[PDB]
């Protein structure tokens, strides 16, 4: 039962943009957090890249379980978890994140915003609180019209990828990964244990 | 959300690359990595034995250098007569097990001193019938069996004290019908195999609960057709030997699902290099290229050898030595 | 080459962080290409020890073939030289059984201090939490430390102690960890002897981290093993007794509460299935 990642975004019609994003890369190994955090913004906007407007879905990975909910006025928000994590939760806490986001922020600044911009510091606050679903608010009014089991699964994130579109040059391609972290990708020394 | 397993893609491998499988067990270590050489030379002795024995099971033991291989084994040997892993090593019940089932693999056991390995093997059972790893008094249900695998293959199996051995063992099964590594042990798929095993090798299969075994067996069974080791985990193709020689061994191997699990091993295949990984699309390697073709074996698969449920080993190899332990019917 | 005085070097860099900090609480490795200039790979962040990948190429099989001609008499080695090549060793490698032999050796001839041993695989369970050689060399040392001739010692208790939390972080880093689960259920056996106290306090404690990892069974057979033990022992320290078929309906609501919360996870179904066969064998 662990939250990664929760990142607010923008599907423009050119590109994507990141607008505010909260991480919890704890539970990771500690000189390997830098680069996890960079993968975990890498795949958000990569997602929302191949995700409609007004569509939900959940795009699922070895141990890693990412859940995107992109809306009719293309604010997009993703939150990534583990396999534990249960998907409706996911997608509660998604919808009030982007309710109280427009609240907040106006609708102009969205194309054009950025993480230094952008004002909006309920992100860190929720993602501690909602990592223990048994401690997070019983919302019954969002749960009740969220969901209709439209939500798309996919068993790996090459489902979202073209015909011929090789993931790998997506890694050392984008300018979001460092240079340590297309190399993470690269030199993951494909895990060993069960030997 | 969905249960913890993996998905079969459509381009992924449906059919038997047993060419591709020889030559990648054949160009192993073919290139000069000192890092990965020193990182795993703890198991050396063991890695030979896996990779000869997916060999001989394809028929192409040939294409393996025997003679550099015996004289490695007879370097491993030590004073105590216990086998290490590799020269220099320490010896180990282990890669002793692992030596002798290669020695037999190539019918020379006499490049051992076979008297000094049965003397090892009695030297580490204590007075409850356990059996330790080495002379550091590691217990464990593997050594029990690793023991009684190696004595039968050298045909001493009289020389340890087989009831108290059968005694300790029985010790270790759990309510769920399953074994550990120890007396209170969770139940492991992989420590099923060694005391399934060892009460076949020592005759008490009349010990053992068929019908509460084999269902938690056919339990580890997921819905893409792989098996795992525990409750919960993720699919493995060397469980699909762990999990389905136990099966045979108790006599209820039939209760598997053949075509789903097949398709699943096949889908472990690596369509440009070879061998197995443990899940499809991973990094393979000789360990679970050998319990991949195993299974698929034990399946039923007519272009591979017939392999002993046992002792993991070509069925006329061990028809040689006349060690073929009687099943459940 | 310069290898030779590059890896040596880093040996000795290894064993000075360990005299600078000795509150180290991980190690790890670091991703770097090549080397940096007068730079050692051994880099020392806060309570962190970093090991820059590109020296391990060059760095163990050094240190493994060095080990290796001591054992086979090739070449001499210092005890001190041998303390410092096994360490660095093993924090690369902790499976390789040989280096633990050697230093069972050292202990056992008074040599090394059989705390300094619990402490470095402490820091080798945080690369490689699931290492089963370290946990079998663990129960070695423990074994020596109660051999040195009812309730056992404070010092014994402080040791099980230490016990529960490494076999907890290291099941935290790696789901279902059966090696790290099976190290503590031993240690109740032969440390603890099913001390009732005890099992009740890891009865209690772990209750929350169950419920933060419904799929890990290794966990969850803890459980079982703490409820099998105390029926054991029961046959103050007198109230599990009304407290027994408590328990056992405790843990069922516990998990009925969490199949409800979570559906799914057989685990959970599981761990329910085998309290019913506590409840109904009494
Ligand atoms: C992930 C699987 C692991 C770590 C191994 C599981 C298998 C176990 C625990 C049984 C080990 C059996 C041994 C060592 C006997 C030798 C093996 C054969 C004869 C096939
Ligand atoms: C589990 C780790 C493995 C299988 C890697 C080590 C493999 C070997 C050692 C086998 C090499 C020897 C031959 C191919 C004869």
């Amino acid at each position: 039962m662990k939250l990664y990642s929760l990142s607010v975004l923008y599907k423009g019609e050119a590109k994507v943009v990141l607008l505010k994003a909260a991480y919890d890369v704890s539970s990771f190994s500690f000189f390997q957090r830098s680069s996890v955090q960079e993968f975990m913004t890498f795949t958000s906007q990569l997602i929302v890249e191949r995700s409609s407007k007004g569509t939900r879905a959940s795009v699922k990975e070895q141990d890693y379980l990412c859940h995107v909910y992109v809306r009719n006025d293309s604010l997009a928000g993703v939150v990534i978890a583990d396999n534990e994590y249960p998907s409706r939760v996911a997608f509660t806490l998604l919808e009030k994140v982007l309710d109280e986001f427009s609240k907040q922020v106006d609708r102009i600044d969205w194309p054009v915003g950025s993480p230094a911009t952008i004002h909006y510091p309920a992100l860190d606050g929720h993602l501690s609180r909602y990592q223990n679903p048994r401690e997070a608010d019983p919302m019954t009014k969002v749960q009740a019209e969220l969901d209709e089991t439209k939500i798309i699964l996919h068993n790996t994130m090459e489902s979202l990828l073209e015909r011929g579109e090789k993931l790998d040059d997506l890694v050392s391609k984008s300018e979001v990964l460092g240079t340590q972290s297309k190399a993470f990708y690269k030199t993951a020394r494909k895990q060993n244990s069960c030997c | 959300t969905p249960q913890k397993d993996v998905i079969i893609k459509s381009d992924a491998p449906d059919t038997l690359l047993l060419e591709k499988h020889a030559d990648y067990i054949a160009s192993y270590g073919s290139k000069k990595d000192d890092y990965e050489y020193c990182m795993s030379e703890y198991l050396r002795m063991s890695g030979i034995y896996w990779g000869l024995t997916v060999m001989d099971l394809m028929g192409q033991l040939h294409r393996m250098n025997r003679e550099e291989i015996l004289a490695f084994i007879k370097s491993c040997q030590h004073e105590c007569g216990g086998i290490s892993a590799s020269i220099g090593h320490d010896p180990h019940l282990l890669y002793t097990l692992s030596a002798v089932q290669i020695l037999t693999l190539y019918d020379s056991i006499n490049v051992i001193d076979v008297n000094k390995v049965v003397e090892y093997v009695k030297g580490l059972q204590k007075e409850d019938g356990s059996f330790a790893g080495d002379i550091w008094g590691e217990i464990d249900t593997r050594f029990s069996f690793c023991a009684v695998a190696t004595l039968a293959l050298l045909g001493k199996l009289d020389a340890i004290n087989v009831e108290k051995a059968i005694e300790f063992v029985l010790s270790c099964m759990n309510f769920d019908g399953g074994f550990g590594c120890r007396p209170g042990s969770e139940s492991h798929a992989g420590q099923i195999y060694c005391c399934t095993g060892f009460l076949a090798i020592t005759s008490q299969l009349h010990q053992v609960n068929s019908d509460l075994l084999g269902w938690w067996l056919c339990e580890r069974q997921l819905p893409s057709g792989g098996l795992n080791g525990r409750p919960e985990k993720l699919p493995d193709v060397c469980y699909s030997w762990w999990v389905l020689a136990s099966l045979k061994i108790i006599g209820r191997l039939h209760w598997i699902d053949r075509e789903k699990l097949r398709n699943f091993i096949l889908a472990c295949q690596d369509e440009e290099t070879g061998g197995f990984a443990d899940r499809p699309g991973d990094m393979v390697d000789p360990f679970h290229t050998l319990f991949g073709i195993a299974g698929l074996s034990l399946l039923g698969e007519e272009q591979i050898k017939p392999v002993n449920p046992v002792f993991c080993m070509p069925e006329e190899v061990l028809q040689r030595v006349n060690v073929q332990p009687e099943l459940v019917s | 080459e310069e290898v030779a005085v590059l890896v040596q070097r880093v040996v000795k860099d290894i064993t000075n962080a360990f005299r600078r900090n000795p509150h180290i609480d991980e190690i790890g490795l670091i991703p770097c290409p090549e080397a940096r200039y007068n730079r050692s790979p051994i880099v020392l962040v806060e309570n962190k020890l970093g090991v820059e990948s590109w020296c391990v190429k060059f760095l163990l099989p050094y240190v493994h073939n060095k080990l290796l001609l001591y054992r086979t008499r090739k070449q001499w080695l210092n005890r001190d030289e041998l303390i410092d090549v096994t360490c660095t060793l093993l924090l690369l490698n902790p499976d390789f059984t040989t280096a633990w032999n050697v230093r069972k050796e050292l202990i056992l001839s008074g040599t090394l201090n059989p705390i300094k041993d619990l402490h470095l695989g402490k820091l080798a369970l945080t690369k490689f939490p699931k290492s089963p050689e370290t946990w079998i060399h663990r129960r070695w040392v423990l074994q020596q430390l109660i051999q040195e001739t009812t309730i056992p010692t404070e010092r014994a208790q402080r040791l099980i102690q230490e016990e529960m939390e490494v076999c907890g972080e290291a099941a935290g880093r790696y789901p279902s960890n059966y090696n790290a689960w099976s190290h503590r259920i031993w240690v109740l056996q032969h440390l603890a002897k099913l001390d009732v106290k005890i099992l009740l306090d890891e009865l209690s404690s772990t209750k929350h981290w169950a419920s933060m990892h419904v799929s890990d069974h290794s966990g969850f057979h803890y459980r079982q093993f703490l409820l099998k033990s105390l029926i054991s022992q029961t046959v103050s320290t007198e109230e599990p007794r009304i407290n027994l078929p408590h328990l056992l309906e405790e843990e069922v609501e516990f998990s009925t509460d969490l199949i409800d919360s979570y559906p799914g996870h057989e685990t959970l179904w599981c761990h329910r299935r085998h309290i019913f066969y506590l409840q109904h064998h009494l």
